[PDB]
């Protein structure tokens, strides 16, 4: 067991204990998808309306 | 000093921040109507606890925080809470209908009407930081909003503050008090949607918070106020590293460098021990040994699962309490030669210890006792990726015959960001499979 | 009513623990991929461990150990003896083993065989993995690999007569979800009907004491013993007439030391003792015995049969200290205490 | 604020809406007059999803009352609770339907549909944040079967994106008013698979064998049965009416319920049954609740398999024991539960219990044994029609032929494509 790196203050301390050594997308397309998105849902209800209209 | 901004989503993510921030209170001697009398600056300051609570000319430390909900009944209880006094109205948004336990409805239908709005009062909060660091997510995986709004937020947060670290605590769903059967849809959506914008992501399940409810606190069927109290105090000893004086994980960097090296592997598991209750007058108060042995048994873990079977790559321990760093390495000798503890090859096997001696602050009347040191242990394990196989198996179940897809076509996705979500969940799988078996 | 289901349908010790379960009346089978079971019958492999004890309500139990692949696979078996201190290096009850790949043992595996053979000794070892090769050249023996074990051969083995025959002991040891380890009262030698010839170890029907290979390859299968299985009260009679000494003095305390052992040795790797599941599991542990009646081990199965005069006495055995204690209804084993 | 407006059309939907009023009324503390006299704010808290309120703290119903004659409407305004109602929320006619599908729908119903629209306009845009509709009716009848279904297709089209939900009654040869029920329940079917999102499919089949067999009433009359109703409809409401975190709104409720969007129509049941000052244990109510002698519909659930499943229990009892029972049933009847949509049984617990009951557990099951009640009027349709009997009710009102074969072919189907699930 090693222990490094000791950091001490008024309200505590700190240490590392090793037991063994090792061996985005833009804003334009956010708006892209969401409007898609949105354009589904209107084609859906306008699909809706025109069946109810018949 | 250097800002962290906190940001609540849906129910949980509110509720659970309503109680994080009463216990931030108590912790550092914060009044509920906002007055600091042992903060002698008035008006200012570069604190530690400054990095949570902005201050105004009359002493109030409020804090920055926004709480968002598509409905407003949740948000309204912390208008009128006990610390009503603490938050302003620019920090609380809330809508007039929710997402109905859809992460289409919360992604797509109604993020796309609210997004602005939660943005432009991020970055009020935003504009008073000298210094941002990052942000802290809390939200559910199985509610429409928690799910469907949050991924919508971490996507546009990586636009707006690209340098900025983002922490995520995320409520992993229990049908002990799920509210929904599709909770196992909106968890792999939105898994899948922002794990590229997560720097790291404290997955707690309600299951385990409910049976350690059950098993120590003797609570017969405990309520949200009880799961609360004690995820506050789990969130709590994460966070008090940015909020008290100390050198490990003092910025929001740190949890990334000291937890996540594999960058889509930065889910830790918690341990959090003792967890006794305050209805019994004495308990034998438990030694460092015993506190950090207990960090090792798969009961007092916020995530079910056999970190035996498994591999570790990272693992920090913070203490509260009367906790000196020749007990810690005593009882990790003697814990080291009777557990099965396995790190990867390329890692080292070690342990970064955390100390900061005030005990832990309970809610007065609560269910939770005081306790002379309390541990919280944050470690990397691949054994957590049992929580993605059990929810990837009820996503396959359920999405073999499309139960309930058209409610998220109707909102309008595609039923392509299904497979194309579970396709990464798969991977992630695989991923672990990788780093922690032969 | 309990209610269980079956993912190995190939198991024939857990269709008749099945078989018995729904003939108490107070178990009930579902389909094999209902979630709401008290006790699941796994398969053999890739069992999903990490979706049991997640179901509230219902006290959940499996017929398998997760990680016990450690003690019951040949290169495991080996590096678990070879690396774990409580077993040390120098344990007297495993014939020397090397793990060759075709990390890697080959360099170290052939230090030892030049000593012996410098100083005369045999160096008869035998090839095998999870088809095998006998032979006294090491260099016959990495041809044959191109995962393998190289192991020691017995050449000193203990012969019964009349015969002069080879033979393996089988123990079946039942540890429950306590991790009580329960040794079967009942056990069975395998025999080899043809006589043991060091001579020729290419003739590997009188060298493999298989109850498949003697059944195939064998003229003599069945001459002396029913199926070439020669039970204890006739195996510990023949060590009293011959030998004159019993079968618990001259090999069950070595058998019971050695099972012991092993799975101590696990135990904080696969206890369910604190877990959300409980785990149980039957296991079958090879045994040989050398001239100087010194017991070795073999391996150890994880999935192992029963001889079929036995199937009843221990599939009910089974349900009795493992399925019953957990789930009770409305001794045969000898309990290795630790 | 979610609101919900209330519609009830016709004999059968005004008889049984007015008494759900009268039930719920109670529940809320608010008395004939549209005061409240409770003693406890649990009634008060949710009281708007229901309830408008105008001057002097009066609380009116959000309820809309339709029939085509004025017959039943004038009982109503002459019952216990008639006075509460808003009074320019009775839209009624004066020729009446005859228990003809088609007046109601498509002669006598379409000269006053518009006149109930403008009605439910201007509940609507006094609502906070509308979140749907309820609709009571029957569906054996004219106004509330024909019409009803008329202005659900045309609410649909002013409001696509709320919910629509209906209490149907289905008719049943044992409480049988005319020969033509089965033509009108079949050609409504095929408008609620299509315009509602949730229906709870009440079956008077159900409800005279319950108040014959299990409360002993040797001489069950409308009221009987409509005891039962009011008792179910309280039930299923009760989270939508209190506090509460499961299904407490329509379209939460849905998405719980609902996995394809045709297999939408629901098993309510009701427990206790008794024929008094018993009180019942949880292990007895949930029990009860899952018997199929307590389901309203006339099918028999281990004839299927549940898609999905909604219980309420309420009073004051031990939640610990509600989940050990409820856990309880499914463990040992898991076979009855489709395996490929895990943990589809949701309990939900109110501390308020319904009058006159200590504890009390409403069940709402989407089960494919629903197939059932539909096969029966499919079979009592086909029955006539392949005669063509008592076609000319119809063809009289302009309809032809080929919209009967059309609804008849749209019911088989409903019922092939519950069969596909229950395998
Ligand atoms: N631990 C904890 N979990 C909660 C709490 N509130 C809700 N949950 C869990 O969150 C999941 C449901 O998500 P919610 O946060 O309630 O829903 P939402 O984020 O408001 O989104 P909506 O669908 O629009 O209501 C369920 O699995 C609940 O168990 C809470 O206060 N504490
Ligand atoms: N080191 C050794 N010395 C002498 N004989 C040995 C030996 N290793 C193996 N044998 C012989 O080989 C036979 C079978 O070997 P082994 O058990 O490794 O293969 P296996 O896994 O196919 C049979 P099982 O699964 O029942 O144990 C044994 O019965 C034994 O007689
Ligand atoms: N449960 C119940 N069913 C009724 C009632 N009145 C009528 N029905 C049923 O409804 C059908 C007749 O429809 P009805 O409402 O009288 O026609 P409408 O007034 O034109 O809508 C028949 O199947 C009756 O059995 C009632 O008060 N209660
Ligand atoms: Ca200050
Ligand atoms: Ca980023
Ligand atoms: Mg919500
Ligand atoms: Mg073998
Ligand atoms: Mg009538």
């Amino acid at each position: 067991m090693e222990v490094i790196e000791l950091n001490k203050c008024t309200s505590g301390q700190s240490f590392e204990v090793i037991l063994k050594p090792p061996s985005d997308p833009s804003l334009e397309e956010i708006q892209k998808k969401l409007e898609a998105a949105e354009e589904r849902r209107k084609y859906q209800e306008a699909e809706l309306l025109k069946h109810l209209a018949e | 000093m250097r800002e962290c901004i906190s940001i609540h989503v849906g129910q949980a993510g509110v509720q659970i921040g309503n109680a994080c921030w009463e216990l931030y209170c108590l912790e550092h001697g914060i009044q509920p109507d906002g007055q600091m009398p042992s903060d002698k600056t008035i008006g200012g300051g570069d604190d530690s606890f400054n990095t949570f609570f902005s201050e105004t000319g009359a002493g109030k430390h409020v804090p920055r925080a926004v709480f968002v909900d598509l409905e407003p009944t949740v948000i309204d209880e912390v208008r009128t809470g006990t610390y009503r006094q603490l938050f302003h109205p620019e920090q609380l948004i809330t809508g007039k209908e929710d997402a109905a336990n859809n992460y289409a409805r919360g992604h797509y239908t109604i993020g796309k009407e609210i997004i602005d709005l939660v943005l432009d009062r991020i970055r009020k909060l935003a504009d008073q930081c000298t210094g941002l660091q990052g942000f802290l997510v809390f939200h559910s995986f199985g509610g429409g909003t928690g799910s469907g709004f949050t991924s919508l937020l971490m996507e546009r947060l990586s636009v707006d503050y690209g340098k900025k670290s983002k922490l995520e605590f995320s409520i992993y769903p229990a049908p002990q008090v799920s509210t929904a059967v599709v909770e196992p849809y909106n968890s792999i959506l939105t898994t899948h949607t922002t794990l590229e914008h997560s720097d790291c992501a404290f997955m707690v399940d309600n299951e385990a918070i409910y049976d350690i409810c059950r098993r120590n606190l003797d609570i017969e069927r405990p309520t949200y106020t009880n799961l609360n109290r004690l995820i506050s105090q789990i969130v709590s000893s994460i966070t008090a590293s940015l909020r008290f004086d100390g050198a490990l994980n003092v910025d929001l960097t740190e949890f990334q460098t000291n937890l996540v090296p594999y960058p889509r592997i930065h889910f830790p598991l918690a341990t959090y021990a003792p967890v006794i209750s305050a209805e019994k007058a004495y308990h034998e108060q438990l030694s460092v040994a015993e506190i950090t042995n207990a960090c090792f048994e798969p009961a007092n873990q916020m995530v079910k699962c056999d970190p035996r079977h498994g591999k570790y790559m990272a693992c920090c321990l913070l203490y509260r309490g009367d906790v000196v760093p020749k007990d810690v390495n005593a009882a990790i000798a003697t814990i080291k030669t009777k557990r099965s503890i396995q790190f990867v090859d390329w890692c080292p096997t070690g342990f970064k210890v955390g100390i900061n001696y005030q005990p832990p602050t309970v809610v007065p009347g609560g269910d939770l006792a005081k306790v002379q040191r309390a541990v919280c242990m944050l470690s990397n394990t691949t054994a957590i990726a049992e929580a993605w196989a059990r929810l990837d198996h009820k996503f396959d179940l359920m999405y073999a015959k499309r139960a309930f897809v058209h409610w998220y076509v109707g909102e309008g996705m595609e039923e392509g960001e299904f497979s194309e979500a579970r396709e990464d969940m798969a991977a992630l799988e695989k991923d672990y499979e990788e780093v922690g078996v032969d | 009513m309990y209610t269980f289901v079956v993912r190995d349908e190939n198991s024939s010790v857990y269709a008749e623990v099945s078989r018995l379960l729904l003939a108490t009346g107070q178990w009930k089978r579902l389909r094999k991929d209902n979630p709401r079971f008290n006790l699941m019958l796994g398969e053999r492999n890739r069992l999903p461990f990490g979706r049991l004890g997640h179901e509230p309500g219902l006290v959940q139990l499996v017929n398998y150990y997760r990680g016990a692949d450690k003690l019951c696979r040949k290169a495991s078996l080996v590096k678990l003896i070879k690396t774990s201190p409580e077993l040390s290096e120098s344990c007297t009850w495993f014939p020397e083993s090397y793990v060759i790949y075709p990390t890697d043992e080959r360099e170290v595996f052939l230090a030892a065989y030049n000593r012996r053979r410098e100083g005369r000794e045999g160096n008869v070892w035998i090839a095998k993995s999870s088809g095998i090769l006998i032979s006294s050249e090491a260099s016959e023996l990495l041809d044959f690999i191109d995962v393998h074990v190289i192991q020691k051969y017995l050449e000193k083995p203990l012969l019964l007569e009349p015969g002069h025959r080879k033979f393996d002991i089988r123990s079946w040891v039942l540890v429950d979800h306590l991790y009580n380890i329960y040794l079967y009262r009942e056990g069975v030698l395998r025999t080899s009907s043809e006589p043991y010839n060091s001579a020729n170890f290419q003739d590997k029907t009188c060298h493999l004491t298989n109850h498949c290979i003697q059944k195939e390859y064998s003229k003599n299968y069945g001459r002396y013993e029913e199926g070439n299985e020669m039970f204890f009260e006739e195996f510990n009679q023949y060590l009293m007439d011959a030998l004159n000494t019993t079968l618990e003095n001259s090999i069950l305390l070595q058998i019971k030391h050695i099972i012991r052992s092993c799975l101590m040795c696990i135990e904080p790797a696969i206890s369910t003792k604190h877990l959300h599941y409980q785990s149980f599991q039957l296991f079958g542990f090879d045994f040989m015995v050398d001239e100087e009646l010194k017991v070795w081990l073999i391996e150890v199965n994880g999935a192992p049969a029963c001889a079929q005069k036995l199937y009843a006495e221990l599939c009910q055995g089974i349900v009795d200290v493992a399925i019953s204690s957990v789930f009770p209804l409305a001794s045969i084993f000898i309990k290795l205490h630790h | 604020m979610r609101e919900i407006v209330h519609i009830q059309a016709g004999q059968c939907g005004n008889q049984i809406g007015a008494k759900f009023w009268e039930v719920i009324s109670d529940e809320h503390g608010i008395d004939p007059t549209g005061s409240y006299h409770g003693d406890s704010d649990l009634q008060l808290e949710r009281i708007n999803v229901y309830y408008n309120e105008a001057t002097g703290n009066k609380y009116v119903p959000r309820a809309i009352l339709v029939d085509l004659e004025p017959g039943t409407m004038d009982s109503v305004r002459s019952g216990p609770f008639g006075q509460i109602f808003r009074p320019d929320n009775f839209v009624f006619g004066q020729s009446g339907a005859g228990n003809n599908w088609a007046k109601g729908h498509y002669t006598e119903g379409a000269e006053l549909v518009d006149s109930v629209l403008d009605v439910v306009r201007k509940e609507s845009e006094s609502c906070d944040c509308l979140q749907g509709f309820q609709l009571t009716h029957s569906l054996g009848g004219g106004t509330g079967s024909g019409m009803g279904t008329l202005l659900i297709s045309k609410i649909r089209e002013e409001y696509p994106d709320r919910i629509m939900n209906t209490f149907s009654v289905m008719p049943s040869p044992k409480v049988s008013d005319t020969v033509v029920e089965p033509y009108n329940a079949t050609l409504s079917v095929h408008q609620l698979v299509e315009n509602t999102d949730e229906t709870y499919c009440i079956d008077n089949e159900a409800l005279y064998d319950i108040c014959f067999r299990t409360l002993k009433l040797t001489t069950p009359t409308y009221g009987d049965l409509n005891h039962l109703v009011s008792a179910t409809m309280s039930g299923v409401t009760t989270c939508l009416r209190f506090p509460g975190q499961l299904n407490a709104d329509l379209r939460k409720l849905a998405v719980n319920m609902v996995p394809f969007p045709r297999l939408h129509f629901f098993m309510p049941g009701f427990a206790p049954l008794t024929s008094q000052y018993r009180a019942l244990t949880v292990p007895e109510l949930t029990q009860q609740m899952f018997d199929s002698k307590n389901m309203m519909a006339a099918c028999d659930p281990r004839h299927g398999r549940y898609l999905t499943v909604a219980a309420i229990f309420r009073g004051r009892m031990s939640m610990k024991e509600v989940d050990e029972q409820m856990l309880n049933v499914q463990n040992k009847n898991s076979s009855y539960f489709v395996e490929w949509i895990p943990n589809n049984v949701k309990t939900a617990v109110c501390d308020i219990p319904p009058r006159g009951l200590k504890m009390s557990a409403t069940f709402i099951g989407n089960s494919t044994a629903i197939q059932e009640l539909f096969k029966r009027i499919s079979e009592q349709f086909t029955a006539m029609f392949r005669r063509k009997a008592f076609l000319h009710w119809y063809t009289g009102e302009g309809m032809d032929e080929m919209e009967f074969t059309e609804a008849e072919s749209n019911m088989n189907d409903l019922v092939s494509e519950y069969q596909q699930y229950q395998d």
